[PDB]
């Protein structure tokens, strides 16, 4: 299948990443706290149910939170100041919360099934959110010995979504909060995000040579984010 | 999983 791509609302950021966020493809985002990791995620999920033409994909969303950031109230102003029903956007995002990072690989499993059910439909799941991808497996697995078998654990949830990804052609975007490094990722697409003066947000690709150089810069507005 |  040809790939769709979801815009992020931001021209710049669309540029950089060459449309928009790809299905057939996992895009992590990754900075510190406060970067506007989980706010480039609620914006997503509204996009995503824009028709192609403005940019979405006519699409449902699942979304798979650990940090309990998820704010309805959040989604319904993106959409309202977007043209949407804020409500109908609302009711087209299914939410999960993962008690710990075992319950939070079952949860891909049982997101299948939805991704089966509306397949066919109107409004396909096109976007799938982990918010955050690592949180619980960083409190879990911890100490001597713990980055092989975190590392593996994680690598195993990853493909779980990569399957995911490709075989109902979603776009996987997931969260991942740094401090400090050297340690392996398995993202299709990795986003360096950072917040900088007068509070505008920067992007940057990480490990993408092929990919444009160049930092896309945005702000958080009631629309989500803008240029 | 839970709409809304």
């Amino acid at each position: 299948a040809t790939i769709g791509r979801i815009s992020t609302g931001s021209k710049s950021l669309d540029k950089l990443l060459g449309g928009g966020i790809e299905t057939q493809a996992i895009t992590e985002v990754f900075g510190e706290f406060g970067s506007g990791k989980t706010q480039l995620a609620h914006t997503l999920a509204v996009m995503v149910q824009l028709p192609p033409e403005e940019g979405g994909l006519n699409g449902s969303v699942m979304w798979i939170d650990t940090e309990n950031t998820f704010r309805p109230e959040r989604i319904r102003e993106i959409a309202q100041n977007r043209g949407l029903d804020p409500d109908e956007v609302l009711k087209h995002i299914a939410y999960a919360r993962a008690f710990n990072s075992n319950h939070q690989m079952l949860l891909v499993q049982q997101a299948e099934d939805m991704i089966k059910e509306l397949l066919n439909t109107d409004r396909p799941v096109k976007l799938l959110i982990v918010d955050s991808l690592t949180s619980h497996f960083r409190s879990e697995y911890i100490g001597r010995g713990a980055l092989a078998e975190r590392q593996q654990k994680l690598a195993k949830h990853l493909a779980d979504l990569h399957r995911l990804a490709n075989l109902y052609d979603i776009a996987v975007f997931v969260t991942n909060q740094v401090q400090a490094h050297i340690l392996a990722h398995s993202a299709t697409l990795r986003v360096y995000l950072r917040k900088g003066k007068g509070g505008k947000r920067i992007a940057r690709l990480i490990d993408a040579p092929h990919l444009p150089e160049g930092e896309a810069v945005f702000s958080i507005t009631e629309k989500g984010i803008e240029d | 999983f839970h709409t809304g």
